[PDB]
């Protein structure tokens, strides 16, 4: 071919070469494509807090004291300035 | 240049199908189209002077050179060289290839035996029969999903997710089935809900152009008058599914209940029933009575009349069209006219990659966000079948900056219609949109791998379908659900393994009455997607053809 | 043949060198974006805040504390400062309705 | 009395939505209303309001009419539900005043003891900070005159309210607030000799102009009076900084230096912890 | 029989008088009235917003005055536009903003008056500028739980009003009613000046007004040089070493970047001698 | 004149106002008082320095004379200002 099949490797070089000077750019662009996906769901941990502020937003949250534990499932709280309260379930952590 | 290309081409021995491949190479990797149909037009000029006569080199020119003129003397000399069956390759080549508009001049200057052929090839009488007959055969109907999904006892979201799960494994078939077996489930039916039932009796009835006028007159608008307008409403509707491209007897039928009874809410079904009949045809009297329709200034009333405007102009480029929807979009104080008109400018301009590009500077730059969200299906259907950089540079800029959620998922949605032909580039592009917090992006991020990869079998689309139904927004994981059924269809368990996972997700959710009403329809709606026509017929955008597939993109975009 | 791919394999090559200015123009926005995430968190809850007494801490993103009032509040902590001034008892500031735990005193007043 | 004023949004509003009113109906004129102030202290501010059927016809230059019914038991209506709120004065929207304006607030005067009128703009334009205020006074004049009527002009700034901010600056979203201390003193430096000396060549050209026509305003004095006290530097050529020129630099001293010293230890900061996070990950794993 | 979604087309002007007149009843609630237009049984509009005197004593439905609407209604017809009443509104500032006790009994009172009658709470607390906040709902009836009880179609424009879905007394409420969606029709005209009002006097008043110099930097390199030891310290307790220390931990932050900026005030603020003069 | 050229020589005070050495200072230092000028006089060297100004009428030379050096500072600081917005308007975009 003598162009050719030699020049043409030499042709298909400078795009291998680009190539895999592209791919270290695409791996500097890869592992900061990270870090963009990191402080993207970073974005949403700020608004993780935030959904769940508005959970706890209307009265906050308590904390109760269980004097005694029901098979029903329903279990008595109690606050110390406040009286006894119940609630039923309420199944989170193991019952155990 | 095309000077020394002539002689390549004209090089000795063989070389038997280099010329024959090279246009299916050139023309995905020819960036300016000015040229490229210059050099084919000269290479199907050596085709007729090579001894050995082929007929797949005229199927590409015929579409692409677009020229009336040629295609009626190539089959004039077959006429005279009275073969019918060299020429019967071309004569359903011309019929699923070229558009409705071309297909209108060819059929007029052919018909100017062998003229009695060409009628049903050109108006596609025989080609519904003959697949018709095919339907009813490889057809395997599985009713169990569907009282899986019927015990549910859900009041809304129900009557409209079983009449359209059924209407698409039972395509084509005409039989009656799910109207006759419960009576009274159908009578719960009311408001737009009955309006399905006579709708989607004309899918299951789509094709079979005989018996589609007086099958459906117990639904007439004009004589039975029900006590819910809604129902009588859907009866012209119905019969432009199966009138969609080539027309009929049924001209007559629309032109009688449209000045009857039912007022506005025929205009409705009417006028999408009369523009999907006229779509492609460049039809007149239609455009003279959708421009009051688009002065109604009912909201309900616009979506049909910017709809069936896009339809009977496409192609066309009409300019007074466009003029009267956009110039009305200003001064109208409802969003669903801005709707169908958005569309409606959007499916009058298409593949032109640079008329189009003149309308596309004043959609996207206008502050109205139905407008913006106009220049998205615009600028799709413009770019449909290529890979320019141009587009995609807008394209993310309205998908981001812009503060509408709504437009930032009708712009990656665009990314499906114009990468159909490569769909390797769209999980690479839309993957980092998958992380946006809002779910208005992947719902559309979701969709933009479901169109476009729906033909392929690719499993990568597959892996990132996966977290988006995990994902704790309810809609997102309809989203995927659907987009997940586009790429099974016609793919058994034996094609991926996910399949069967999937099969089973879609009757879970639904059964279960904690999930959410909304993702859940899009789960048996998801197993008719797989099930569309008995798992026989798929929908293809990239075929030998070429060409866009517009009722199925029209469908979904509206859908 | 080989100049066909030679003249396909340079589309990836300039498609992922427009994909350059892809992420670099979008992580930057985000970026900012993120940069504007950061007075928001800051802004809540901004004023008028209600004292409380700090318990204990019973495991990541949330601890309890008693109310001034002497109800004992469970509270989500502000993912900024979770460790050094949180302390085993201590009083905290909290925001009247939700009762945030934000910031602790010194201490002290 | 009054110095000045503060307009919010939510009033100037009200001018601008009965521009649809009557704009869609005409024909002449303009909109004109009655306004309410909010009087805690000299400085004026204004909350609500309300806008009163109203025209002037060209002829009869001079005629002008008020609803008074509409101005009497609407006030006790806005009275009953805010007891704070009472009318002020006056507006419209000019754009200018036609010399009848001298009669509209003087038979107001029996609601309020000094009825300050708000020149509006329905279409933003320029120069700048929009509307304007006019206070009614009497300054007769030098020339001798007959006592002489003549709005003098009020200092006009906008102003915030808790709770208002919920609609109004939500629809906007597109704005990026803001950044201060990068871009936000930056664009008012380009800003600051473009609107700075743009009314110095439009005075300019007008203060020649009087020579030529258009004298009276002789002013006076006013005009070249705060204009030497511009003159404490011209600056003209060459700056006159002999003394403030090594100050020049010496103003920048510090500044220079910290920024060389901040940018060496934050390189330290940024340079070296980056390589060891790096390398901790990227060799480690292969 | 046959109901449909609707859609709330709300004016800048009405918007108003919306957080305007409830700011004035805080920390109490209001009770006022909603003015509008009724175009179809899909989308409603509300093209004007008044004040109505607040209750001290608490809201009723005998605080709206008749012969105060009856001599409203001629002033408007003065005014340019006499449009026909549609429905009420109340503020809620005192809470997230939830219909009480007394707005249900003023809703079949309501309802009987005008078709719709739309409930419309608004709340200042929620937030400041950058939320919608407000409330809309309208009327299920109950007596319709013989008949279907899920509307309505197109439903998603509730569905996702149904989001976030607001704790759980306010969906408690969901029981006997259902919301409404509000969108804005263009003011943009106004929405342009409300932007150019508002940056404009936020710029410099003139953009000229506003354009401790080494002290300054002297307090400033207490931050940017005694706030370092305390900053570099940390690399060194990241030297555990090696290695009994819980890792890892970033300090790099915020100070790097607060001192990075700390100089692009100090440096672009000292160009104002090279910038303003000359 | 345009000035600075601010602090003036006893000199010139005595050319102008014709006034000998040693009454320099009831002079200048009475129109302190009167407020026409605050500078404060360098009395090493015996040179009055001027600080503010006292405008008085104006004069058709004057207009003339304004639009030489106060137009002046118009076209001196919108020229140098292109600069600092065409260098600086690419590191803002
Ligand atoms: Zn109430």
């Amino acid at each position: 071919l003598e162009e050719g099949k030699a020049g043409s490797g030499l042709r298909q070089y400078y795009l291998s070469k680009i190539e895999e000077l592209q791919l270290i750019v695409n791996d500097k662009s890869q592992n900061l494509r990270r870090l963009q996906a990191q402080r993207n769901e970073l974005n949403a941990k700020v608004r993780l807090l935030r959904e769940e502020l508005q959970l706890l937003q209307e009265q906050g949250s308590y904390v109760g004291e269980v004097v005694r534990a029901m098979d029903k499932k329903k279990v008595l709280v109690k606050v110390h300035p406040e009286g006894k309260f119940v609630v039923d379930v309420d199944k989170n952590i193991d019952i155990n | 240049r095309l000077d020394v290309f002539e002689k390549t081409i004209l090089e000795s021995n063989d070389v038997p199908g280099m010329l024959a491949y090279s246009l299916k190479l050139c023309m995905s990797l020819m960036q300016n189209k000015q040229f490229r149909n210059k050099v084919l037009r000269v290479l199907v000029k050596i085709y007729m002077n090579l001894e050995k006569p082929d007929f797949i080199n005229v199927c590409q020119c015929l579409i692409f050179l677009d020229d009336p003129q040629a295609v009626s003397d190539i089959l004039e000399k077959l006429v005279k060289e009275d073969n019918l069956l060299m020429a019967y390759q071309i004569c359903f080549d011309l019929y699923e290839s070229a558009s409705q508009q071309f297909l209108s001049s060819v059929i007029q200057n052919l018909r100017t035996d062998q003229t009695l052929k060409m009628i049903k090839i050109l108006s596609g009488e025989m080609a519904i029969e003959l697949h018709l007959q095919f339907l009813i055969r490889n057809n395997n109907t599985d009713l169990m999903i569907l009282k899986n999904t019927k015990d549910a006892v859900r009041n809304s979201v129900c009557h409209t997710a079983t009449v359209i799960a059924n209407s698409f494994m039972h395509c084509g078939t005409t039989s009656d089935q799910f109207l006759r077996d419960n009576l009274e489930w159908l009578a719960r039916a009311t408001n737009w809900a009955k309006f399905t039932a006579t709708a989607s009796l004309g899918v299951i009835h789509k094709g079979h152009e005989k018996e589609a006028l007086q099958l459906m007159a117990t639904y007439l608008p004009k004589d039975t008058s029900p006590g819910s307008a809604y129902q009588e409403g859907g009866g012209l509707y119905a019969l432009g599914l199966i009138h969609a491209n080539h027309g009929g007897d049924i001209i007559d039928y629309l032109l009688n209940q449209l000045k009857n009874a039912s007022n506005d809410i025929v205009r409705h079904g009417g006028s999408l029933g009369l523009g999907l009949a006229a779509m492609g045809t460049a039809r007149q009297d239609v455009y003279d009575l959708l421009k009051t329709n688009l002065y109604q200034d009912d909201a309900v009333t616009g979506e049909a009349a910017g709809l069936a405007l896009g339809l009977v102009m496409l192609g066309s480029k009409n300019a007074q069209a466009i003029e009267d929807m956009v110039g009305y979009a200003q001064e109208t104080q409802h969003e669903k006219i801005l709707r169908g008109l958005a569309v409606g400018i959007a499916l009058v301009m298409y593949g032109r990659m640079e008329e189009a590009d003149a309308l596309i500077e004043s959609l996207c730059r206008d502050k109205d966000p139905i407008l913006r969200r106009s220049g998205m299906y615009t600028v799709a259907m413009a770019y449909c079948g290529s890979g320019n950089n141009k587009a995609i540079r807008r394209l993310l800029h309205v998908a981001v900056s812009d503060v509408n959620d709504d437009v930032r998922r009708a712009a990656v949605e665009s990314l499906g219609f114009i990468l159909f032909r490569t769909p390797e580039q769209c999980p690479s592009v839309v993957s980092l949109l998958s992380e946006s917090y809002n779910p208005h992006v992947r719902y559309g991020a979701a969709m933009a791998l479901g169109i476009c990869c729906a033909g392929t079998g690719n499993k990568e689309a597959i892996n990132l379908l996966e977290p988006m139904t995990n994902d704790p927004v309810n809609y997102v994981r309809q989203g995927a659900l659907i987009a997940s059924a586009l790429i099974m269809i016609q793919q058994t368990e034996i094609t991926c393994p996910k399949v069967n996972q999937f099969r089973q997700l879609y009757s879970k959710v639904i059964n279960d009455k904690h999930d959410d009403v909304m993702a859940k329809f899009g789960a048996i709606l998801a197993q008719g997607i797989l099930d569309a026509g008995g798992h026989n017929v798929t929908i293809s955008l990239q075929s030998r053809t070429g060409h866009t597939h517009m009722p199925s993109v029209v469908g979904v975009l509206v859908f | 043949d080989l100049y066909s791919r030679y003249k396909k394999l340079q589309q990836e090559l300039e498609f992922l060198e427009v994909q350059e200015e892809y992420i670099k123009d979008e992580q930057k926005n985000l970026k900012k974006e993120f940069l504007h995430a950061q007075e928001e968190v800051k802004r809540i809850q901004s004023i008028p805040l209600v004292i409380g007494q700090f318990l204990e801490a019973v495991d990541q993103n949330t601890a309890i504390v008693g109310s001034t009032t002497g109800s004992n509040y469970y509270v989500r902590i502000l993912s900024t400062i979770d460790r050094e001034l949180l302390k085993p008892n201590a009083s905290v500031a909290l925001h009247k309705h939700s009762n945030a735990l934000v910031d602790v005193l010194p201490p002290e007043a | 009395a009054v110095q000045k004023v503060v307009v919010h949004p939510l009033v100037l509003l009200s001018v601008v939505d009965h521009f649809n009113r009557i704009g869609k109906v005409g024909n002449q004129k303009r909109v004109v209303g009655v306004l309410l102030g909010s009087w805690q202290k000299k400085v004026l501010d204004v909350s609500n309001s309300f806008a009163v059927p109203f025209d002037e016809d060209d002829k009869d230059d001079s005629v002008w009419f008020l609803d008074h019914d509409y101005l009497e038991n609407m006030y006790g209506m806005f009275k009953k539900v805010n007891a704070r709120e009472r009318i002020v004065g006056w507006y419209h929207t000019g754009p200018k005043l036609h010399k009848n304006d001298i009669a509209i607030n003087e038979l107001m005067k029996r609601y309020c003891p000094n009825s300050v009128l708000v020149i509006i703009d329905v279409k933003p334009k320029d120069l700048g900070l929009p509307t304007e205020a006019y206070i009614s006074v009497e300054e007769v004049h030098d020339d001798g005159t007959p006592t002489s009527k003549t709005f003098e002009h009020v200092t006009s700034e906008i102003g915030a309210e808790e709770a208002e901010e919920v609609g109004v600056e939500h629809l906007l979203r597109d704005i990026k607030d803001t950044t201060v201390g990068t871009l936000s003193q930056r664009i008012t430096n380009q800003v600051h000799g473009l609107k700075g000396l743009n009314s110095k060549l439009l005075d300019i050209r007008s203060y020649l102009e009087k020579v030529a026509t258009g004298k009276l305003p002789i002013n006076h004095q006013i005009i070249y009076q705060l204009q030497d006290v511009f003159n404490l530097l011209p600056d003209v050529s060459l700056q006159e900084f002999v003394k403030a020129f090594y100050l020049k630099t010496n103003d920048q001293m510090v500044v220079v230096y910290l920024a060389s010293l901040i940018r060496s230890v934050v390189a330290l900061h940024n340079l070296i912890n980056n390589k060891i996070a790096n390398r901790d990950a990227e060799k480690k794993e292969g | 029989a046959v109901d449909t979604a609707e859609q709330v087309y709300i004016s800048s002007l009405a918007l108003l008088k919306m957080l305007k007149h409830g700011r004035a009843g805080v920390p109490m609630e209001v009770m006022g009235l909603m003015l509008g237009e009724f175009v179809d049984d899909y989308t409603v509009r509300v093209i004007d917003v008044f004040a109505m005197p607040q209750s001290g004593t608490g809201v009723s439905v005998e605080a709206v005055d008749p012969v105060f609407q009856a001599k409203m209604l001629d002033m408007l017809k003065q005014t340019g536009r006499p449009e026909m009443v549609v429905g009420w509104y109340h503020s809620h500032p005192g809470f997230g903003c939830w219909l009480s006790g007394v707005d249900i009994n003023t809703q079949q009172s309501f309802e009987a008056l005008s078709e719709r009658a739309v409930a419309v709470v608004v709340d200042p607390i929620q937030s400041v500028k950058g939320k919608v906040v407000i409330d809309a709902f309208r009327l299920i009836n109950a007596n319709m739980m013989v008949l279907g009880h899920e509307p309505r179609q197109t439903t998603s424009n509730l569905g996702h009003l149904n989001k976030p879905s607001i704790q759980a007394l306010i969906h408690g409420l969901n029981r006997h009613y259902y919301s409404i969606t509000i969108n804005y029709r263009k003011n943009e005209l106004e929405q342009k000046m409300l932007l150019n009002l508002h940056k404009k006097s936020w710029m410099e008043g003139l953009t000229l007004q506003d354009y401790v110099v080494k002290e300054m930097l002297e307090l400033a390199k207490n931050y940017n040089k005694a706030v370092e030891e305390e900053d570099k310290m940390t690399p060194e307790q990241l030297a555990i070493k090696n290695v009994g220390k819980q890792d890892p931990k970033r300090h790099l932050e915020e100070h790097v970047d607060v001192l990075m900026t700390s100089n692009i005030v100090q440096c672009l603020a000292a160009m104002l001698d090279t910038v303003v003069f000359k | 004149r345009p000035a600075n050229h601010r602090q003036l020589t006893f000199e010139e005070i005595a050319k102008s106002a014709k006034i000998t050495v040693n009454e320099v200072e009831l002079l200048v230092m009475k129109a302190l008082s009167v407020g026409l000028v605050k500078g404060s006089i360098d009395e090493v060297d015996k040179r009055v320095h001027m600080t503010w100004v006292q405008p008085r009428v104006l004069d058709l030379q004057q207009i003339k004379g304004m639009k030489d050096r106060l137009e002046f500072w118009c076209t001196d600081v919108k020229s140098m200002e292109m600069l600092v917005e065409h260098q600086a308007h690419d590191i803002l975009t």
